[PDB]
RNA sequence: ACCUCGGAGCAGAACCCAACCUCCGAGCAGUACAUGCUAAGACUUCACCAGUCAAAGCGAACCUCAAUUGAUCCAAUAACUUGACCAACGGAACAAGUUACCCUAGGGAUAACAGCGCAAUCCUAUUCUAGAGUCCAUAUCAACAAUAGGGUUUACG
RNA sequence: CCGAGCCUGGUGAUAGCUGGUUGUCCAAGAUAGAAUCUUAGUUCAACUUUAAAUUUGCCCACAGAACCAAAUCCCCUUGUAAAUUUAACUGUUAGUCCAAAGAGGAACAGCUCUUUGGACACUAGGAAAAAACCUUGUAGAGAGAGUAAAAAAUUUAACA
RNA sequence: ACCCCUAUACCUUCUGCAUAAUGAAUUAACUAGAAAUAACUUUGCAAGGAGAGCCAAAGCUAAGACCCCCGAAACCAGACGA
């Protein structure tokens, strides 16, 4: 049902975080905080990392 | 733990302990929390935080560790800028 | 078959009249056997804790639920026209005063 | 606490044309409310015809009679069977 | 062991035989009100408060109201802001005095100034400190105004046909507490004018120490039946001006009753320094505000499951110490 | 048959408390993406390991849910991170039968015989008067039941 | 003495298993739980011993400890004297009956399983003999004294 | 001297043994706690100690004081035997 996915920030590169999403649906894009940049920034899904 | 070695006839260190722990000169034993680089997704942030801290070992545990190592690991070591240097000696104790 | 779960060790950790420092947990429970009162907080377990240095006291205080929390409101509505619910509350009554003005210098 | 004199202070469980017809029904309901009688339910039953109901329970003969009189004092009625006239209405009782 | 209740239990009378006959508070507001009422009531079970805590006139009024309604005719309502000044004036005339008591109680003037015992300030006192040409900064009861604005003595009115106007700081600065510092003392005044009445102690500005908090000065006004003597030159010595109003009231003000009050808040400012230096002739005291230190439990020999931060909590201080090498 | 986790009773009023005791369930979902950093002070499943709560501060706005999980070393990863119904669930990196052809160390801490306790079952005697006995409860049988006693049985311990 | 010979060597093989552990005298001294290829063992905890440092420790009295019995917790006074911490350890971690509240089983067991409290595994007197019921504990000598627990009771069917 | 009264050998193993649980005919001689880290103790010296190296935010050097015996079936190497 749910996939684990890694999400890569465009600005503040190097910072990746792991999240859930349903396997059936769209590649995920999300606003989230980069502590490197110290601002909210768009992350994009890249590579699933185990499924469950 | 080899109380007398075959050739030198000295005690040996269990090197597992050396790999895993840091003996402060005061004889506290510092350890990385277990389960700290594992299944971090399912873990709540607070739990993660908890798991990323170092911890001091129990008295009994400390004693065990002392027994498990030789007097070399208990010496005073004057490192240039070890981040733990300030914790070796102890300040303002009272029983 | 079935489960054999360990004892949960919940209940009061600090009783009325005990000196309780800010942060001390006062009572742990599932559901509200006690409620947070003056200077007493609630964790995600419903566990009650002291928000200031002081003395614990217990009191039976009239209970009004939050308007937004529906089930309680409904219950209240259901009650007859001279009824009041009542519930037990845990307070810390603070001891040491937050402030004391000291003389720095004569300028 | 059980043994304390403030035992069950928290205890709470023990305490706990069509348009015209509609208007008439509403009025009846209001009257019932005023006079302190249990209005259980009301229905929206199906040229055209339209029915409305006001289910009532528990009322003494004299009081009941009074109520009936007030209702009487347009369209129609139907509950002893007590019909009358000036779409449709049917105040079913349960005395 | 089942003990009976000491007094009557709550929820006893209302349960009754049947539940379906009663009215029930279908709303929340009613319930809330009930709760409030209950709270207000005392009870026997400790509880919160233990541990912490003409006809003609009426007719005339009615007539006026009717007239107003007629004038409106209502349409306006179907958005009229109303004149506020007039309302204020009315309040002053009538229930202003009543109101004033509450404020006084809140501010602890009756407990500190008069040692207990409340009284209504009937006669409305109207003071204002002049700031340039206009506007005159009015000393409404409770207001914050700076000691720069209070450098020179104010203008006073009250519309009353003898009086004794007084002004005192309630905190008791510098020296030990249960003391007060008077700022002036006007005496044996005929009518509305200050210049006509005598003055024993002349005006100082407020002189609140830096970071000492906020102080509460108080103007006092009494009714004179009999003219009386009082007691000291244009002085800036502090040991003379230290006096408490309670004792004064007791041992002297016997043919006298207070009728007018206004209290006034004060903070630090640049004039305070001047006051300290020029006329008082001393170094101004600086007041910080020190909180009590952080707690921490006793120093444990083997901390066990605390982080490496355990040792940073018990240390004097920060810099790296080198024992003997 | 079960072996890990949780809720209710036993366990009626601070915790704690067993059994191959009685009963429900879990090994997930949903909403977010500041489920950001850190940090006083506590609780803790009777050890340890694991868990829990958390004021202030700095950053920002203007979590729900009972259980819903798994160590170390190793792997896989530029790194962040991710790896088991390791379900015998504190996990040995990977292991099956059979032995009257058997052996050794032990054990009355655990059976078969025997004893012993108990007496469910069993055997007997009273009480009771339903009913059979052409009628008639007691010549003779005897239901429902009750009160005692025995230690033939098969069990149980 | 063939399910795989015999001898020597590795070999003082290895045993969570059994048996055995030798001068005197004194003192303190008993079985909450954990996990565990683990319940014949172990390692933590608990209890126990010693040497320290200390300030409180036990008894506790009003207040107080939800809703859906017995009692307990907390607890100032008070009677007392110790308890907490630090430094070293070993050993117990296969228990029994009695009273009480329960559970399984037969409302069986000298049956099985929890909890509270006794006792026993440590002398004595009693209850016939007796582990666990009752009286009783700090020691030695006396050809002195007062006590404690402490010895089962019954006997019975007329009737007009 | 018996006769009177009191008196359930010992060790081990046990929840519990006079037990009808083990062992022991008796004498003789032989026959079983051995190791340092870390503690404590008393000396020595002491911001140093130690007969190099090692340790040292009162240490260091010194001694003293703790840690059994008997027993398989077995496995393997090399000889010797029809
Ligand atoms: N899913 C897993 N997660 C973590 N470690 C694993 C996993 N599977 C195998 N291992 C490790 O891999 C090692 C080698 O086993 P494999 O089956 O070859 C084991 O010792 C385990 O520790
Ligand atoms: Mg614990
Ligand atoms: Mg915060
Ligand atoms: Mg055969
Ligand atoms: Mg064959
Ligand atoms: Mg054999
Ligand atoms: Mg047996
Ligand atoms: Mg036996
Ligand atoms: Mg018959
Ligand atoms: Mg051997
Ligand atoms: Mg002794
Ligand atoms: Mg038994
Ligand atoms: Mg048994
Ligand atoms: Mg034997
Ligand atoms: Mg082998
Ligand atoms: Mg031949």
């Amino acid at each position: 049902k749910n996939i684990l996915v890694r999400m890569v920030s465009e600005a503040g590169t190097g910072f990746c975080f792991n999240t859930k999403r349903n396997r059936l649906r769209e590649k995920l894009t999300l606003l989230h905080y980069d502590p490197v940049v110290k601002q909210r920034v768009l992350f994009v899904e890249k590579k699933k990392i185990r499924s469950l | 733990l080899t109380y007398f070695s075959a050739r030198k006839g000295k005690r040996k260190t269990v090197k597992a302990v050396i790999d895993r722990f840091l003996r402060l000169h005061c004889g506290l034993w510092v350890r990385r929390k277990a389960g700290y680089k594992k299944k971090l997704w399912k873990k709540t942030p607070a739990r993660k935080k908890r798991l990323r801290e170092f911890v001091f070992c129990n008295k009994t545990q400390s004693k065990l560790l002392d027994k498990m190592t030789t007097s070399f690991w208990k010496r005073r070591n004057w490192y240039v800028d070890d981040p733990y240097q300030k914790y070796h000696d102890r300040t303002n104790l009272k029983v | 078959l079935g489960g054999k779960s360990s004892g949960r060790r919940q209940g009061i950790k600090k009783m009325e009249g005990h000196y309780v420092h800010a942060g001390n947990i006062i009572a742990t429970q599932r559901h509200f056997r006690w409620h947070p009162g003056a200077h007493v907080g609630v964790g995600k377990n419903k566990c009650l804790y002291a928000l200031e240095e002081g003395i614990v006291r217990y009191t039976k205080e009239v209970y009004v639920p939050h308007p937004r929390n529906t089930e309680a409101v409904d219950l209240i509505t259901r009650l007859p026209k001279g009824a009041v619910l009542y519930k037990t509350f845990v307070h810390v009554v603070p001891a040491k005063p937050e402030g004391t003005f000291k003389l720095v210098a004569m300028l | 606490y059980k043994t304390k004199p403030t035992h069950g202070i928290g205890k709470y469980k023990h305490l706990i044309d069509m348009t015209l017809a509609e208007s008439y029904a509403q009025y009846v309901h209001n009257l019932c409310n005023s006079l302190s009688i249990k209005v259980e339910e009301s229905y929206a039953m199906p040229l055209t015809t339209h029915e409305r109901v006001v289910q009532i329970s528990g009322l003494s003969a004299t009081f009941a009679e009074i109520f009936l009189e007030i209702i009487q004092s347009g369209v129609r009625l139907s509950v002893x069977x007590x019909x009358x006239x000036x779409x449709x209405x049917x105040x079913x009782x349960x005395x | 062991r089942r003990t009976p209740p000491l007094g009557p239990m709550p929820n006893s009378d209302i349960d009754l035989s049947n539940l379906e006959r009663l009215e029930k508070y279908r709303s929340f507001d009613r319930y809330r009100r009930r709760a409030e009422q209950e709270a207000q009531a005392p009870h026997w079970w400790r509880t919160y408060r233990e541990y912490f805590g003409r006809t003609q006139q009426l007719l005339e009024r009615k007539q006026a109201i009717q007239e107003l309604r007629a004038n409106v005719e209502e349409r306006a309502a179907r958005t009229a802001s109303v004149p506020l000044d007039a309302v204020r004036a009315e309040w002053e005339r009538t229930c202003g005095p009543y109101h004033k008591q509450r404020l006084a109680e809140y501010y602890g003037l009756y407990r500190d100034l008069f040692h207990g015992a409340t009284f209504v300030p009937r006669v409305p006192l109207h003071v204002a400190y002049a700031v340039g040409e206009d506007d005159l900064m009015p000393v409404y009861c409770g207001n914050e105004v700076t000691p720069t604005e209070a450098a020179q003595a104010p203008e006073v009115t009250y519309e009353a046909e003898l009086w004794t106007l007084l002004l005192t700081s309630l905190d008791g600065h510098l020296l030990e507490p249960d003391a007060e510092y008077l700022h002036w003392l006007l005496t044996n005044i005929p009518g509305n004018r200050v210049a006509e009445g005598q003055v024993t102690c002349p005006y100082l500005p407020p002189f609140p120490a830096r970071g000492s908090g906020i102080h509460r000065l108080a103007f006092l006004l009494f009714k004179q039946d009999q003219p009386i003597d009082f007691s000291p030159s244009p002085c800036y010595q502090l040991a003379q001006r230290t006096f408490r109003t309670f004792d004064f009231y007791k041992k002297h003000q016997e043919t006298m009753t207070p009728a007018g009050l206004s209290f006034f808040q004060c903070r630090w400012d640049d004039s305070v320094t001047y006051i300290f230096h020029q006329l008082l002739d001393m170094r101004e005291p600086v007041f910080e505000f020190v909180r009590p230190p952080p707690y921490h439990p006793k120093q444990k020999r083997f901390p066990h499951r605390q982080p490496l931060r355990y040792l940073d909590r018990y240390r004097d201080s920060h810099e790296p110490t080198y024992g003997i090498y």
